[PDB]
């Protein structure tokens, strides 16, 4: 529903890992797809979905001249403001090796099918920017043997204690809305003054492409967290992992964090009321991913050691627009 | 690119603004860069008219400073230019005609100069701007002689009468068409069918009566006006968008060329009936020029960067 | 010392232009975001499908330079309140487009003219913009002291300029702006860029913009007089205005071409500095009351 | 976005005019479409769009056995709850002359094109239930020479004075929302204790089918109302007129009101602040119909004798879901 500002792209483009990791993913995939004798006979068609100011496009060009293989590029991008940068790059530099498309990927009528699609449409909880829906809406123009980059991503949750953060969320009450809406939406936050009560566990997973007979992106999952200290639960830190290609990955899960990657902070899922937890007990929580045609949202509850209110029922406090 | 002779720039900017046949038979081109990094303009002479817009097959070329909003021939070697810079500039062609040189560049308008026209004698010119002023120039002197704030909005089009060196028509977005005559103490006079029509966007005097003219409006209508009668003689809904230009043929009983932002050309007879129509352009149609050598040939340029030669029944 | 910008409507190279003006002494630049003449189509084929790029690339300046140095201008062809339906629709779309672009660039301010009585639709498009997404940019309205129509030379023989006074008619311009910010529901993001002319209006109608959210004053080059030594100055009355406007800590904006080639643009600017230097000096109260202006406190519960 | 309750259908089905008027419209149209000699050779295909509990379907059956002509019926209906009634009617009574379809008309893939489509999807301000959008989304399955019933509708506005109603709207402030939202949405209301300051004037018109090259349902319109009394403006009553077929119409415009039709009350458009109007003056108001892919809304202002705030900018206080 909204468009990223120039300065936003600017800051994230400087990531020292996200980009080289993608270059390396396309590199590996190109080889696995066109064998040495075929190198000049076979030109792989590559589509970048959400091309921004073009760094993934450049990185593709860098991948091909590293694999020493040949590629046709599309740069699809919904933000018309960014599409301006792109269209300037392609006249000044790229040439007609890159076709720039100014539309949504759910919408674009592709002149031809793709060998590999490529996207980074992920948020700190993996699928919280509707990359499922976008890549699902685009996959009809991927060749039957086509690769998606990324191939999969997986979300995670760990319970945390932090009065400091509980108090910051509380402080987010606004006039003219539910006096408890603050509590029913996830915050992107650099988690600092906090305690992690249990090791993260996987939450939601999506694979691409979705060879699913009839596709469904909704989810419900139950997690049990062993707690071995006394404390008070104030919410859940979410993180994610993703497979770009084969062994080439990115992660913000602390135990596998990608060294030097600053592109994503963790997410916070608060709870309306803090819950005491005795040393020895299990925290059971539950998450649902929900949707209609217009929006996708999360809803969640704690069921042990006591219950909370089901949070965010209906996306009444927050949804992400489709 | 056969040679692109000395001083001509390497590339020609996409947005073609103007096209003018010399009595000689050659073709003058104006071009703006209206998007991308550099917002400039350029001038071109094409002795081979069929070879345009191709840069290497040109007789002469030159980068102007800013874009060209309008232009016109001066005599036979002179090129008078309406700049984005707020300048009116005069470029004079080489003696061999293989080089195009600055003659004067005067920054006298406070905003983009959008329209320019040469007066009958050929010694003077009148320009119009977004600064709402209209100015009369001594071309030999390189000075503004007279300045006129007649309008209340930006000036869209000025046009000298065929034969009288002191009469010219102007129109602006303040909804006025003005008949001028500098001989009067109060120069301008407001001519029109009556009270507010749609905004006037283009003008052409009849090449045969200093008494009659056509105007085009923002709604796609071309109308025929008699100053001698002050009533709206005849009109027709010729376009689906703004009418940006009107050009009479050299024929004895002349035809009227009619260009528009609907990307089409139309040719009209005496009574404004449709004789021809062309979709050749896939962006805006900016100028039309009739061949001096072949009077059934007509050339048009657009923002699609096409230079297009029409055969007219 | 005052903060002041240049108002240009022509920029061949954005790098060179910015350098020029800053080297001339200016604090910031008013320039277009798309080419002033580059009329775009959004509905009808084929023009609708015109190959891009629609404009320059952001990469041409640092984010910092955008945020701090450039004030956007709305393209002059954009007429949301045209009586022609098709023009109205393209103007809507174009206005949105140039507005979202300014916001994309994070420009500190963006300029829009009130040069007629009716700006209902311009207002509605802008309100609509303000309540969409998140940005903090200021919107400056270019309103003139004297309407363009009441400034025209009396040189149309059959349409004279109605000679003797109308108290209301010298005020019409304030009502253009009044109505405009009432429809926009006194947004705090919409302020005034008042244009000064050669002929000041009656003292009353200058009074009129007392109290209003003036954030800038636009002085065209063409209203400066010229002294014994060919330098540009202002009439006695025009100085009264500057001094008043200085109190409001407006930013000044020079517009139009140089009309005294005998020196740089920096001379106009030099003069302004001279007037700021030579203001009726700050007193005991006024020095003290400085960082407190228009700041509302609730009084104390004294007991 | 919502589904009408059984009792709602029940009450409106009892209208003594809306139904006979539709019967008469289909009757006239059938004749004009199949000539006397063709009567048994030509079976007109008729689609009812938004069939509810089936009264328009019955009325079609009644029209055909009055025109003495032959028809194939579809009954499309989005409300699955009503679709239950329909599917019961068609097994107990109608037989396979009626095909009942349970979907949205924007969505239904029609097995065949229609001779005549039929709908009543109108609200007190004509197009305030998105009948434009629905019939536009359905028209691709109407034969090239196909009739729509209704053919057109037209909205209207008149300014009114009523402190009583101004005070009722005011009383509609709710917690947790803009303290002035009450004022930025139209109320269906039986207008009683009020003064009508000027004669109604037409506002928005839509024709069906829309042979429009590229279709646009958005609108902007300006109205000037002569006022010849002193008073205070508190809002605008909207009404509507519609042509079903030829001369057969329905109306809630007072000057042409359909005798005995209770199916629609007028609508009220309030204004945040009341505006004094001197005897002699003109009220200028302005209305826009606006939309995106998800919702349609109105926005409006008074420009004379003074300005109001532009009301409802962005559909921030109310929209109708698509
Ligand atoms: O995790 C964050 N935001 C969730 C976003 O989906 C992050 N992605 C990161 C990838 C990306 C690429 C292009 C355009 C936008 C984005 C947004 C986030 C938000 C603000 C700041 C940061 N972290 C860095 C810390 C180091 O300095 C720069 C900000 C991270
Ligand atoms: O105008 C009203 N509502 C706007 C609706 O679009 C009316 N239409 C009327 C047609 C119709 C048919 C089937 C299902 C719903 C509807 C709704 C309205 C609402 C409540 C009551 C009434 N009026 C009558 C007055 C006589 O007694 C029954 C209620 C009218
Ligand atoms: N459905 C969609 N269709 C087309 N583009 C999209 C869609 N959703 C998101 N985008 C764009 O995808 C980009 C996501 C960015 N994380 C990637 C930016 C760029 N590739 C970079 O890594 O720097 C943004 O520019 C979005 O505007
Ligand atoms: N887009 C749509 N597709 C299918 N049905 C719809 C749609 N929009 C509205 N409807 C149905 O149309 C009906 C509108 C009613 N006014 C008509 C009811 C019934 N025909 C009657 O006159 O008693 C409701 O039952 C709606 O649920």
């Amino acid at each position: 529903m909204d468009n990223l500002e120039s300065q936003t792209y600017e800051v994230f483009e400087k990531d020292p890992i996200k980009y080289s990791q993608y270059q390396q993913a396309i590199y590996k995939c190109l080889l696995d797809r066109v064998p040495e004798e075929e190198k000049d006979t076979n030109v792989q068609v590559l589509m970048v979905l959400g091309a921004g100011r073009g760094p993934l496009v450049n990185a593709s060009l860098r991948a091909a001249k590293q694999a020493d293989r040949r590629i046709k590029l599309y740069a699809v991008e919904k933000n018309p403001n960014a599409v301006v940068t792109l269209e300037n790059w392609q006249f000044e530099e790229w040439g007609s090796q890159v076709t720039v498309v100014s539309s949504d990927m759910r919408e674009w009528v592709a002149p031809e099918k793709a060998d590999i699609i490529v996207s980074e449409l992920l948020g700190s909880f993996a699928d919280n920017e509707l990359s499922p829906e976008c890549l699902d809406g685009a996959q009809h123009f991927l060749k039957d043997d086509g690769v998606s980059i990324p191939g999969e991503y997986t979300s995670f949750l760990a319970p945390i204690s932090s009065s400091k953060l509980y108090n910051e969320v509380r402080a987010c009450r606004e006039k003219d809305r539910d006096p408890e809406a603050q509590f029913e939406m996830p915050y992107v936050v650099r988690l600092h003054n906090f305690h992690q009560l249990s090791a993260p566990q996987p939450c939601f997973t999506f694979s691409h492409p979705n060879r699913d007979p009839m596709i469904d992106n909704n989810r419900y999952c139950t997690l049990e967290f062993p707690v071995e200290v006394n404390t008070v639960l104030h919410g859940f830190a979410g993180y994610f992992e993703t497979v770009l290609y084969q062994d080439i990955t990115l992660s913000i899960r602390p135990e596998t964090h990608s060294p030097g990657m600053f592109s994503w902070f963790p997410i916070l899922f608060p709870i309306k009321q803090p819950i005491t937890v005795r040393e020895g007990q299990t925290i059971c929580v539950r998450f649902w991913r929900c949707s209609n045609s217009k929006k996708v949202w999360y809803e969640w509850a704690v069921t042990a050691p006591v219950c909370s209110a089901i949070h965010n029922p209906t996306g009444r406090s927050y949804t992400i627009g489709l | 690119e056969w040679n692109l002779p000395p001083n001509a720039p390497a590339c020609m900017e996409r947005q073609l603004e103007a096209a003018r046949y010399r009595s000689d038979g050659a073709l003058l081109l104006g071009a703006s860069s209206l998007s991308g990094r550099c917002w400039a303009g350029s001038l071109w002479l094409f002795k081979d008219p069929c070879a345009a817009p191709n840069e290497g097959f040109c007789s002469a070329g030159v980068q102007t400073e800013a874009g060209v909003a309008d232009l016109t021939w001066v005599g036979e070697r002179g090129i008078l230019v309406a700049s984005d810079s707020g300048a009116v500039e005069l470029w004079e062609l080489d003696e061999n005609e293989t080089l195009i040189v600055s003659k004067f560049c005067k920054y006298e308008h406070d905003d983009i100069v959008s329209t320019v026209s040469v007066l009958s004698s050929g010694t003077q010119a009148v320009s119009g701007s977004k600064d709402i002023c209209i100015k009369v120039w001594d071309l030999a002197q390189q000075v503004v002689l007279s300045s006129y704030r007649a309008h209340a909005a930006q000036v869209t089009c000025v046009a000298a009468s065929p034969h009288k060196d002191s009469v010219f028509l102007s129109c602006s977005e303040d909804n006025r068409i003005l008949l001028w005559d500098t001989r009067c103490p109060k120069p301008a006079s407001q001519i029109g069918c009556s009270a507010p029509g749609y905004l006037p966007t283009s003008l052409a005097w009849h090449p045969q009566q200093s008494e009659v003219f056509v105007f085009g409006d923002e709604n796609g209508t071309v109308s025929l006006v008699d100053t001698k009668s002050t009533s709206c003689v005849l009109s027709s809904a010729v376009h689906s968008q703004c009418v940006t230009g009107l050009v009479f043929s050299p024929h004895s009983v002349p035809f009227l060329a009619s260009l528009s932002e609907d990307c089409s050309l139309a040719v009209l007879d005496s009574s404004l009936s449709e004789l021809f129509r062309s979709q050749a352009h896939r962006d805006f149609v900016r100028d039309a020029t009739w061949s001096p050598l072949n009077h059934s040939l007509l050339t048009t340029v657009g923002w699609d960067h096409q230079v297009v030669h029409h055969v007219v029944p | 010392r005052v903060s002041s910008g240049r108002d240009l409507n022509c920029v061949p190279e954005i790098a060179d232009t910015l350098g020029a003006v800053a080297k001339q002494g200016f604090d910031f630049l008013c320039m277009p975001v798309f080419h002033p003449r580059f009329k775009r189509e959004f509905i009808q084929e084929p023009a609708k499908n015109r190959p891009g790029p629609q404009t320059r690339s952001d990469l041409l300046l640092s984010g910092r330079d955008w945020n701090t140095l450039i004030v956007g201008k709305l393209s002059p062809w954009i007429r949301p309140d045209s009586k022609v339906e098709k023009i109205r629709r393209n103007s809507e779309a174009a206005m949105l487009q140039e507005l979202n672009f300014g916001a994309y660039l994070g420009l500190p301010a963006f300029l829009l003219p009130l040069n007629q009585e009716d700006n209902t639709n311009l207002a509605r498009v802008l309100t609509n913009h303000i309540h969409t997404g998140h940005h903090s940019s200021m919107f400056w309205m270019r309103v003139p002291l004297v309407a363009p129509e009441d400034l025209r030379d009396d040189i149309i023989e059959n349409a004279p300029t109605t000679h003797t006074e109308e108290y209301s008619g010298e005020e019409k311009t304030w009502m253009w702006w009044h109505n405009f910010r009432t429809l926009c529901d006194y947004s705090k993001r919409i302020a005034v860029a008042l244009e000064i002319g050669a002929d000041l209006p009656s003292n009353h109608v200058i009074d009129r913009w007392l109290g209003e959210p003036i954030k800038a004053a636009i002085l065209p080059t063409s209203i400066f007089l010229t002294n014994k030594k060919g330098f540009p100055v202002l009439s006695k009355m025009h100085q009264r205005l500057i001094f008043r406007l200085l109190k409001l800590e407006v930013q000044f904006i020079i517009t139009g071409t140089n009309h005294h080639s005998e020196k740089e643009f920096c001379s106009y600017l030099q003069y302004l500095e001279y007037l700021s230097q030579n203001r009726p000096p700050p007193n005991a109260y006024e020095l003290f009351a400085k960082g407190y202006e228009d700041y509302l406190q609730s009084p104390l519960q004294p007991l």
